[PDB]
């Protein structure tokens, strides 16, 4: 290798602890890797960046994936890579992205504590932006396959006020997970990201996860937890059920008796949701336990809930102020 | 269907990796102190035909393979034959496109296995010491490149919307093999950087329907489409050809590597 090419490189090579202050600024630590509130040093800038450094060295697969995925995507709903550093010195691979100060996890909890339930027009925003950034990676063949409140991201105070970022922390609580895969379903697909979408969108309504359930693609309670809520299938409400593997294992572990004066109907209305609702009626259309019976993406931001009054707005606070505290430093 | 599919005039491929003739022609300036303009044009065939090996003896499907060429590509569009060895960027290309491609992580033990034996086999003539890299090396490289490519790991080819030209025409059974064969055939000139892949798709259908004597002419009429360029494309392909022809690689490749400029050792 050319030595002059080498020296020039380097010279001219951006570090990410030259150009950022992250010092004591950390954000959260996962499996992931770790993340950091980072500013820049040179203050041209002066806002707020969420500094990535991937778990292990080298271009792993999931630093590969990562890279490859998000230099291509460009929505305003799906959080952004801005830049990617290289350390020579020890393989490590740093990615920056928009620093969002909210996502639905805290938000919810913040409410589920106070006990003032989610504002009725911010669910409808959370929910609408949601859905347009699924579609976005949808139409683009990417499925999320993790899609849950920790995983939507909403920007706090600066030019994209309340404004949804999709993320993910890259797994890859079953309370998202559609029967499908619970029943041993083998591939990932639309349907899958969708089923999430309705739990998430019930749990804006109600402020609990509709299939809360304590902690092989067969899990029995979560099933059955599932099944409280819904009712038991008919073979009229999901003819395939039989082409599922675990179909046997739900026959002999489950009785459609069990579950008669089960419903959504008769859950929501538990938790002060109308069932004559057009909230409830495209709520049922995302939660249809047979995925072929699930609306799209594109469908569901054509649900005439978006054109009731009131109407989704880009800051999901709608110019009021933010209650929810900052992120805390580690 | 794959992910980014339908993205090309929103990708990174389109909007920083298709390049000016010009730009490039600039650049090359370098290498032509050292090598003629036919000595340069014959190295990138060799080292095409060297990726393509690689490729053939690790299993990996020709999209993994295209891939990893167009990654040799990009770097050599930017920077001398002396900044890096292409015998150990080769291998480097693969490494990483087989992890883009979502084909796996080639094991330290196979990559090396199958450099040193491809190079050892098949290119023999070429060269005379066994492939002298380890892993270490091919880490460190790979590192370069992806800087170099600005982390642009996508890359669209003209397989996709040739096979689906082809499906339109009626013709797959008749035209689909050689056209394919004429969209390997591209990858050892310079046409990737310089064209949309829908466009080089059309060129290689246009060749293989005058090779075969098939009237598409209505066909082609009735696209939507720049047919200067198309027209521009084909010379390529037609030169490429006769280049084919002219070129014995066995015999004069390694008077031709031993004039390519090497790099520079640390003072
Ligand atoms: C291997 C691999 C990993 C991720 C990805 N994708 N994929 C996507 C799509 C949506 C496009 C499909 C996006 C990303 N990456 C991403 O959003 N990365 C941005 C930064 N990361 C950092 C870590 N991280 C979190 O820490 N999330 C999270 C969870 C939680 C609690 C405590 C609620 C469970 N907090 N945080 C959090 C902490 C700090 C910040 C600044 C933001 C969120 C996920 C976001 C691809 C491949």
């Amino acid at each position: 290798m050319d030595y002059d090419f080498k020296v020039k490189l380097s010279s001219e090579r951006e570090r990410v602890e030259d150009l950022f202050e992250y010092e004591g600024c950390k954000v959260g630590r996962g499996t992931y890797g770790h993340v950091y509130k980072a500013k820049r040093k040179d203050g041209k800038d002066d806002k707020d960046y969420a500094l990535k450094q991937i778990e292990g060295t080298g271009i792993s697969m999931s630093a590969c994936r990562e890279i490859a995925l998000l230099r291509e995507l460009k929505h305003p709903n799906v959080i952004s890579l801005q830049k990617v550093f290289l350390s020579h010195a020890d393989r490590k691979v740093w990615l920056l992205f928009d620093y969002a100060e909210h996502d639905l996890w805290h938000i919810i909890k913040f409410h589920r504590a106070s006990k003032v339930q989610l504002p009725r027009g911010m669910v409808k925003s959370l929910l609408y932006q949601i859905l347009d950034g699924i579609h976005y990676l949808h139409a683009n063949w990417v499925l999320h396959r993790d899609l849950k409140p920790a995983n939507i991201l909403v920007m706090g105070e600066g030019p994209e006020r309340g404004r949804v970022k999709i993320a993910d922390m890259g797994f890859a609580t079953f309370w998202y997970r559609a029967p499908e895969l619970l029943l041993g379903a083998r591939h990932y697909t639309k349907a899958i990201d969708i089923w999430a979408i309705g739990c998430i969108f019930a749990e804006l309504l109600t402020s609990e996860p509709i299939f809360h359930c304590r902690q092989n693609p067969y899990h029995h309670d979560q099933l059955d937890r599932i099944f409280n809520v819904m009712g038991f299938p008919a073979d009229k409400d999901w003819e395939d059920i039989k082409k599922m593997p675990e179909h046997s294992t739900l026959m002999k572990d489950f009785r459609r008796n069990t579950y008669t004066n089960c419903s959504l109907i008769k859950y929501m209305e538990k938790h002060k949701v109308k069932p004559d609702s057009k909230a409830f009626h495209l709520l049922q259309k995302l939660l249809t336990m047979d995925p072929i019976k699930r609306i799209t993406s594109e469908q569901a931001m054509q649900d005439p809930y978006f054109l009731e009054d009131p109407l989704p707005t880009s800051d999901v606070f709608a110019g009021c102020q933010i209650p929810y505290p900052k992120r805390e430093f580690l | 269907d794959k992910a980014m599919a339908g993205n090309f005039w929103q990708s990174s491929h389109y909007l920083q990796w298709i390049l000016d003739k010009q730009d490039l022609l600039k650049e090359r300036q370098k290498d032509l102190k050292f090598l003629s303009e036919e000595e340069y044009w014959k190295l990138q065939i060799f080292f095409t035909n060297v990726i393509q090996a690689l490729g053939e003896h690790l299993k990996l499907r020709q999209q993994v393979i295209a891939t990893a060429t167009v990654y040799f590509k990009r770097f050599y569009a930017r920077y001398s034959l002396k900044s890096i060895d292409p015998v150990l960027m080769a291998p480097t290309c693969v490494f990483l496109a087989s992890k883009v491609e979502e084909f796996g992580v080639v094991s330290n033990t196979r990559l090396i296995a199958a450099a040193t034996s491809v190079l050892k086999t098949r290119f023999s003539y070429a060269f005379p010491k066994e492939f002298p890299y380890r892993m270490n090396h091919i880490l460190e490289c790979e590192f370069y490149l992806l800087e170099l490519m600005d982390c642009c790991l996508i890359v669209y080819h003209p397989y996709r919307p040739l096979l689906q030209y082809v499906q339109d025409m009626g013709q797959e059974d008749m035209l689909l093999p050689l056209a394919w064969r004429i969209v390997n055939d591209t990858y050892r000139t310079d046409l990737c950087l310089l064209y949309p892949p829908f466009m080089i798709a059309l060129a290689c259908l246009h060749v293989a329907c005058v090779v075969q004597q098939k009237d598409a002419r209505q066909w082609f009429a009735e696209l939507s489409v720049d047919m200067e360029k198309i027209l521009e494309i084909i010379r390529v392909i037609l030169k490429l050809y006769e280049q084919w022809k002219n070129f014995d690689e066995r015999k004069e490749m390694a008077t031709i590597l031993s004039k390519m400029p090497k790099p520079k050792p640390p003072p």
